[PDB]
RNA sequence: UCUGUUUACCAGGUCAGGUCCGGAAGGAAGCAGCCAAGGCAGA
């Protein structure tokens, strides 16, 4: 990704960003219940948010 | 009736996993 | 399909419970003691109720021999002593059935390995031809059938039976496209005359 | 084998967080594909899975917000609305008498299916059957009514080629007011729905008979032209119900999904094998989770099951167990109870949590394993069975030359005597709801496999 | 509050009898929760993401055990346990 | 820079097993390759149940140094040793002998 | 000369179960249970 989410604005990124953050809950929801096979999941979002907020910044920052 | 299901599940099954 | 040229020229019939069978053996044993030849039945089916019965009163109506064991016998048994038959009175040949088996059973399949290893250990070259039986309502499981059937005994033909029906049997495209095993003959009704060539 | 493509399908879905309604859409695409893989009236797969699509668009649950839950409950809540809305229980509504007809394609099932029922409400109703065969026609099938009757005791009406099945059905039927039955099963010959004589043969056997049930036979591997016979065979002789045969076969007998959608009519059973004892009552969310592959209803079904054919003999193993304690006498009772039971694919549905950290491929062969155990432990003298710590290697030298075995084989299975004797012990000594709570799944570390 | 804050509070559900003692008789369930995380933050996260009414939430604090692993001497984590308590009007359950 | 990758049918040069042709399955980060029907060793595993695996001794490939093994020439059914060209822009391998590409 | 009792494989017979050969037809080595029996104690 990283030129995907850099095309857009930053409040579409706020809605991407909370939406992140609903499947991140999810998915350690499942995780934490013994339910969840692919665990490949986790660490793709982890770092999607981080990916998402490194933007946010230099969008605020210049 | 109970001790049936209690033996034989985990009996069959019991024996299946270990 | 040429059955010329054995003593005798036995041929396996394989398929699922119900896809017509040992109806079609009945067919078979027209159409070929039509053309001349000599021919008689085994009924390899010692499992289900009557299965043998049913064969016996076919071959009762056509006056074709049917080798006959009791129920709980072995299948393979009265197949080997029905070519052993075959040969003592010169015939050209056999038709073996065998009890409905459920391809995906897999102990089954294994059964009807067997008979074809007791075919082959009469007569070393045979059976020339294993067929299997499919129904025209039935489908796309037929591939599966055709999947673990050929998998097993290796057929080398496949007859469609109750095509009289409104079922035009197209998964045969599929089975034939995959496998490459020819169509032999369509079943067209439940009496004698009902075979037809592909 | 639905669960193949169903289960990479609805797992798929089940991984990803927030799902895009692309692989829903993809998704959808190969439960359609998978079910024209099983053909089951493609047609109404399009309609199966169109319905499917819009029901899985807007979800929402607080529980796990995961969408392959919602996939898998929707697929299977839907197959069992669809199916008949879990009619297992319900059944056929009985009368003190009553009249039923088993009608259809040659071949679905007919005449195994009549002598099911007979066998199944011979127990359940604890009332007198009788059958009967309409079958002219086939050959010898008036004489497999008549042996399958004998073998499930079962009153038996006998009847010939040379007759007319509306003059048989009658004699039948008076014979049975007669004698003061109450379940008749009336088996008929197979024919085509296009096939007009016979369609009008046996509407007037109908209109002879006056039935209270028409049950329509489908083989679970029948086709596209589901919908055009059930439709054909509920104008003319018009049906009350059906049952859906040789479940025990991958095919998915969605077919009856069509049958059940032109008809309307409940589907009352599900033939599960060849033999008599195969009666099951057909439940949608019985093959529906059968074909999603962990169920609660069939959990509940085989272990109830299991403990109606085993209860007198594990009352007989816990009484021997109370007076001289746990041998390999109420081991070896255990063994040959838990060999007439015996089957792989009802013991596996009946535990899915076992089965989500395992892989679905295993199967121990129980009709093999069990029946060696037996013969093992007929190998030895009573002393070692009542005290099997003193079986040592000649002993095992003996056993395993004896039942013509690997002494590997003996060891194992005293292997597992001794688990099942430890677990025996264990089960005795603690209360039952903390024996059963105190069980561990361990795995050596939180990271999984290893 | 924010939301963003809410949805990084709440670890994972509590398995144990007490747990499931507490939640068929008392109508309460039992949640490892964020170290930092306060009775008001808990109240509002699970009113929010379970949608379901809260009365009030109780805590603790479990030290993590001290353990061997070959000869070295390691210690667990600490966290944070919350006892949530729902009025007998929601009815939550695990599918 | 890696002269021996995945794949490449390989000739053996030192062991048991000198002489030996075959392909590679993978190769390890310490300088080790598993090359097919190569070093074959007779391994002994405790049979475990969760993953259904029955005990007995398997045989297995067991790793080989890639100092050992040889890229095998097809055209001079040769062992050789591999060198680096820039033919377009990119970076490839060739025989030294007959200094044909690969 | 009779009674109880015991005595796993390695005295004997039947040899269930299971297992080898065969396609079957059927044989076969033989564990267990039973009977002599090895004894012995009591008479
Ligand atoms: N309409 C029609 N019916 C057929 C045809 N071939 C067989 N049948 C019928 O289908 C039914 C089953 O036939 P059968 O020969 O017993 O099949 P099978 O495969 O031998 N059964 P099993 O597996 O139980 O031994 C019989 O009623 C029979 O008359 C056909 O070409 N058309
Ligand atoms: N595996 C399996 N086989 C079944 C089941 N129900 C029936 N069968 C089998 O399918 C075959 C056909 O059954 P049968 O009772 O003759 O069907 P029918 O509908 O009476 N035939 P017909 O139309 O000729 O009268 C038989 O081999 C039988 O043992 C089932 O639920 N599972
Ligand atoms: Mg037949
Ligand atoms: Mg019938
Ligand atoms: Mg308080
Ligand atoms: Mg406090
Ligand atoms: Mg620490």
């Amino acid at each position: 990704k990283a030129k995907e989410l850099r095309e857009k604005s930053v409040e579409e990124l706020n809605t991407e960003l909370l939406n992140l953050l609903r499947e991140q809950f999810n998915l350690r929801m499942q995780a934490a219940s013994g339910q969840l096979q692919q665990s490949h999941l986790l660490k793709q979002v982890r770092r999607d948010v981080a990916r998402v907020k490194t933007l946010l910044n230099e969008k605020a920052g210049a | 009736m109970k001790q049936s299901t209690l033996a034989l599940l985990l009996l069959l099954l019991l024996l299946t996993p270990v | 399909l040429n059955v010329e040229g054995k003593a005798p020229f036995v041929i396996l019939m394989v398929g699922v419970n119900g896809v017509g069978k040992t109806t079609t053996i009945g067919k078979l044993a027209r159409q070929f003691e039509q053309q001349g030849k000599s021919v008689m039945l085994a009924a390899g089916d010692t499992f289900r109720a009557a299965a043998v019965e049913q064969l016996q009163v076919w071959g009762q109506r056509n006056n074709i021999p049917v080798i006959a064991q009791h129920t709980g016998a072995d299948s393979a048994s009265v197949i080997f002593d029905a070519i052993q038959a075959a040969k003592a009175r010169n015939i050209d040949v056999l038709i073996a059935d065998t009890a409905g088996r459920l391809q995906n059973k897999s102990h089954l399949m294994e059964e009807l390995k067997k008979i074809v290893r007791v075919m082959k250990k009469l007569d070393v070259e045979a059976p020339h031809e294993v067929m299997l039986t499919i129904d025209a309502s039935t489908g796309q499981n037929a591939v599966s059938q055709a999947k673990l059937f050929h998998e097993a005994v290796g057929l080398t033909g496949i007859t469609l039976t109750k095509l009289d029906g409104t079922a035009k049997g197209g998964v045969i495209f599929s089975v034939a496209d995959q496998f490459g095993i020819p169509i032999r003959y369509i079943g067209v009704g439940e009496r004698i005359e009902d075979l037809r060539p592909f | 084998n639905l669960t193949d493509r169903l289960s990479r399908t609805l797992r798929n879905i089940s991984g990803r967080g927030r799902l895009t309604e692309d692989n829903v859409k993809d998704t959808l695409r190969e439960v359609r594909m998978a079910l024209l893989e099983a053909d089951v009236a493609l047609p109404v797969v399009r309609e199966f899975i169109n319905r499917v699509k819009e029901k899985a668009v807007g979800h929402e649950v607080n529980k796990s917000l995961t969408p392959g839950q919602e996939f898998v409950k929707i697929v299977r809540n839907e197959l069992v609305a669809a199916m008949g809305e879990e009619n297992q229980t319900l059944n056929l509504a009985a009368q003190p008498p009553a009249v039923v007809l088993m009608a259809g394609l040659q071949g679905a099932g007919k005449t195994t299916s009549v002598g099911k029922l007979g066998k199944f409400l011979r127990e359940k109703h604890k009332k007198k059957v009788l059958v009967v065969s309409a079958d002219v026609y086939r050959p010898a099938a008036i004489k497999q009514l008549e042996t399958l009757a004998e073998q499930v005791g079962v009153d038996f009406f006998p009847s010939d080629v040379g007759q007319k099945p509306v003059d048989i059905v009658n004699a039948a039927l008076k014979e049975a007011k007669l004698k003061f039955y109450d379940v008749l099963l009336v088996d008929t010959a197979g024919r085509l729905h296009v096939d007009e004589a016979m369609m009008d043969e046996i509407k007037q056997v109908h209109a002879s008979i006056n039935p209270v049930e028409t049950l329509f036979v489908v083989d679970a591997m029948t086709g596209q032209d589901a919908a055009n016979t059930a439709k054909a065979f509920n104008e003319a002789l018009p049906l009350t119900g059906v049952v859906l045969t040789k479940v025990d076969g991958d095919a998915r007998g969605g077919a009856a999904l069509s049958i059940r959608h032109i008809t309307g009519k409940p589907i009352k059973f599900l033939g599960v094998g060849e033999k008599t004892e195969a009666l099951e009552p057909f439940h949608p969310d019985r093959i529906a989770s059968r074909i999603l592959g962990m169920x609660x209803x069939x959990x509940x079904x085989x272990x109830x099951x299991x403990x109606x054919x085993x209860x007198x003999x594990x009352x007989x193993x816990x009484x021997x167990x109370x007076x001289x304690g746990f041998d390999l006498n109420d081991f070896l009772e255990q063994l040959r109870q838990m060999k007439n039971m015996g089957g792989x694919x009802x013991x596996x549905x009946x535990x899915x949590x076992x089965x989500x950290x395992x892989x679905x491929x295993x199967x121990x062969x129980d009709d093999k394993v069990l029946v060696r155990m037996e013969a093992i432990i007929n190998s030895m003298t009573m002393k070692e069975r009542a005290k099997p710590e003193i079986i040592k290697g000649s002993r095992k030298r003996r056993i395993a030359a004896g039942c013509g075995m690997q002494v590997q084989d003996v060891n194992r299975l005293l292997k597992q005597f001794d688990d099942m004797q430890r677990m025996m012990k264990k089960m005795k000594k603690g209360g039952x709801x903390x024996x059963x709570x105190x069980x561990x799944x361990x795995x050596x570390x939180x990271x999984x496999x290893x | 509050i924010r939301e963003e804050r809410l949805l990084k509070v709440l670890r994972a559900p509590h398995v144990s009898e007490k747990a499931s003692t507490a939640m068929e008789k008392s109508n309460t369930i039992v949640l490892k929760v964020a170290k930092d995380a306060t009775k008001a933050e808990i109240k509002a996260a699970v009113q929010k993401l379970f949608e379901v009414e809260v009365e009030v939430v109780n805590t603790l604090v479990v030290k993590g055990k001290v353990k061997r692993h070959g000869q070295r001497i390691g210690r667990r984590s600490d966290w944070k346990k919350a006892y949530v308590t729902l009025k007998e009007g929601q009815n939550l359950d695990f599918v | 820079a890696a002269k021996i990758r995945r794949d490449d049918e390989v000739i053996v040069l030192t062991g048991k097993d000198k002489g030996k042709r075959g392909k590679v399955k993978n190769v390890l980060s310490s300088g080790k390759v598993i090359v097919e029907g190569i070093n074959l060793v007779k391994k002994h595993q405790k049979p475990v149940p969760a993953l259904n695996q029955p005990g007995g001794i398997v045989e297995k490939e067991a790793a080989i140094q890639v100092s050992n093994v040889a890229i095998f020439n097809a055209a001079t059914g040769k062992a050789d040793r591999v060198g680096f060209r820039f033919e377009d822009g990119k970076k490839v391998r060739f025989f030294k002998s007959n200094s044909e590409t690969i």
